[PDB]
């Protein structure tokens, strides 16, 4: 009887999340400012946040861009070497023929 | 003949030709039996 | 072949010591991040005021 | 500004502003938003 | 040791790591030398902890950040589970923790200064030591929550829990077969890990999980608990330890192998000739087993 | 007896630091100006830092990029040698057949 | 590259003179890189020690997968017969 190997099986990635929370509002502060001016300070800091933000993020966006790039190097470099055994292997075979 | 097809039970020699004859363990058996009857509170079966 | 294997290693090689580095991106984020919290309590404390 | 802050109060020990922004390794980037966090400290404190 | 030496063996060949890929992983060595990425690691917790206030923060998660920097693609919890490790280990010629790390750092050092006091070799092995335990977390794969839950609870890991958590050829290939588990669970992943964290994970949950009827895995741990373990297993503990969890897997894989019910492997494991000798078996119950 | 080259073996590359560090701060300048205007014209300086910082590191990202785009294409340059010597070889075959 | 420089001394120089530019210098620098991408990720630690005379045998065994015996002996038999440039225990491992 003829053995047969069978069906060759998918692989699973695990889909998992982070969760974080904060309490996180700080306790006010009395401003000898009046109010347009404080509003207009305010507005120019959180601009320099929203600007950190967008810098912050496009880093983010390059660090997974240069570890997906490394990861890519890696596995192929690795593919060559069975490649590479694979050709001797043909040769072996010529030299058999 | 009372059969006990309860999954987790061993039974008379005839829980075992029920095996056999459909080729599946003492559990998928259970499930078989909830599939045949939803008020068979217990693992009996007339046999019949 | 043999060539291909020298190419990839030399690419990957690259990937290593060019300036723009795994790590250089890693402290990059790591300090800009730490910098940008400081910085949100610091201007989430302007908006209370 | 650290300086004319350390006058606008009498507290000349005070001390905002420590080195290093800027790094040998890497361009030296980072250096300039690092500094505006100090500055963002000093006025922080100041204003309180 | 012919059994752990033939499973490990088996298991680096399963993995494709030579030896020295998993020694130095495992092992307390930890050559002390100032290297450039070490420097830069001191460097950036220097510069970045300059003003730091025991009360105002925990120092471990201040600090962070700052060493995940340094390390070669880890995250912000993936970098204070090491930290939390590492505290636990105390891995130098002198004991290390992030505190004697952080005095030192404070108290000793400067930056671009190649001379520098010889403490800082242990604090060297310290750094080496980090880097170690975030490969661990890489190479194993596991889930950041996961690690995270083994440095801080190692005892559902089945750790003494008066231990900090394994370094072990044991302990990683568990780690790795774990997180392949977990990966086994897919979609269903999250839900699963979350009620392992309380009490809340059970069989028919983990059936769900798994795809296996939910009889089958009640079946299991019940003959897990009938029967006495190394690590024994009770109703408390059948699905809030991962070793619990493993044993009543095994009782599934042997069970589903001879296509058959637990029940069927209990007398199997009963006709035991040694354990039989205070009640010898029927020739009918070895019948019935035959069956 | 059967000689079998065995194996091919991998290539390894070297991953390798530079450190530099700092004192560094030049000593403090008393500034005739009152705290805000001098707050706000450092500020603007440190803008005007921060924005030399992303344009320089832009060019730098793009050097590099530049530059394996160079390597890319001289070795692909090079592949395409023995290609053609593979063909000249395989005409000769041809002959022979 | 910049320690070659600096200190050619460090790889066979003359001690008092430039750092060597002739086709049997530049395969001493290659043989060297090749060397040292042997060495692969212990590259940064070993190459620290070697600026150090912190570089020693037992340690360059950690690195390079083999037995600290053997190359501890290696430098015993390099030690005891007669090179062109001599081996003593205060220079076996600080020059390469």
């Amino acid at each position: 009887i003829y053995a047969t190997p069978a069906d060759p099986k998918a692989l699973l990635s695990a889909a998992v999340a982070t969760s974080q929370g904060g309490g996180k509002l700080p306790e006010s502060f009395m401003s000898l400012w009046r109010f347009p001016h404080m509003l207009e300070n305010a507005r120019g800091m959180v601009s320099q946040l929203t600007q950190f933000g967008s810098t912050l993020q496009n880093i983010i966006e390059r660090q997974d861009a240069e570890a997906l790039n490394a990861l890519l190097q890696n596995q192929a470099a690795e593919l060559i070497l069975t490649n590479l055994s694979i050709q001797d292997k043909t040769i072996e075979e010529l030299d058999a023929e | 003949e009372e059969i006990d097809l309860n999954s987790g039970s061993t039974g008379d020699w005839r829980k075992t030709i029920l095996k056999r004859a459909f080729n599946i363990d003492d559990v998928s058996l259970f499930r078989l039996l909830k599939i045949t009857d939803h008020d068979n509170k217990d693992g009996k079966i007339k046999n019949n | 072949l043999k060539t291909q294997q020298e190419q990839t290693q030399s690419q990957l090689a690259f990937l290593q010591r060019k300036f723009s580095n795994q790590a250089l991106y890693n402290w990059l984020r790591g300090r800009l991040a730490a910098i940008y919290f400081q910085f949100y309590d610091l201007a989430v404390a302007r908006c209370l005021m | 500004a650290e300086q004319a802050y350390r006058w606008e109060l009498n507290d000349d020990s005070a001390r905002f502003i420590k080195p290093g922004a800027w790094q040998g390794t890497y361009a030296g980037l980072l250096a300039g938003e690092t500094l505006m966090l100090s500055l963002a400290q000093m006025e922080d404190a100041h204003l309180k | 040791l012919i059994r752990k030496l033939n499973t490990i063996t088996s298991w680096l060949h399963t993995q494709k790591w030579s030896v020295f890929q998993l020694f130095i992983m495992t092992s307390t060595s930890y050559n002390k030398t100032l290297t450039p990425e070490i420097k830069n690691l001191l460097d950036t917790v220097y510069h970045g902890l300059q003003g730091f206030d025991k009360d105002k923060a925990d120092l471990l998660h201040v600090m962070a950040p700052y060493i995940a920097a340094t390390l070669q693609l880890s995250s912000e919890n993936v970098a204070h589970s090491v930290l939390l490790w590492a505290d636990k280990l105390q891995p130098g010629d002198g004991a290390m923790t992030a505190e004697k790390f952080w005095d030192w750092l404070n108290t000793k050092y400067t930056p671009g200064s190649s001379e520098a006091v010889e403490t800082q070799e242990h604090i060297v092995q310290y750094c080496q030591a980090l880097a170690q335990l975030e490969m661990v977390y890489h190479s194993t794969g596991i889930n950041e929550n996961a690690f995270r839950l083994f440095v801080t609870k190692p005892e559902m890991f089945g750790a003494a829990t008066g231990a900090a958590p394994a370094h072990d050829a044991l302990s990683l290939i568990m780690l790795t077969r774990f997180a392949d588990w977990v990966n086994a669970l897919g979609e269903k992943a999250s839900s699963v890990l979350a009620a392992f964290e309380a009490n809340s994970l059970t069989a028919e949950q983990l059936a769900d999980a798994m795809n296996l009827d939910a009889n089958l895995l009640l079946q299991a741990s019940i003959q897990a608990q009938n029967h006495q373990h190394l690590p024994p297993v009770t109703p408390e503990n059948a699905f809030s330890c991962w070793t619990s969890i493993n044993t009543i897997l095994q009782w599934v894989n042997v069970a589903q192998q001879l296509n058959v019910a637990p029940q069927g492997v209990s007398a199997l494991v009963g006709l035991d000739y040694i354990q039989s000798m205070k009640e010898t078996p029927t020739y009918a119950q070895w019948e019935n087993a035959a069956g």
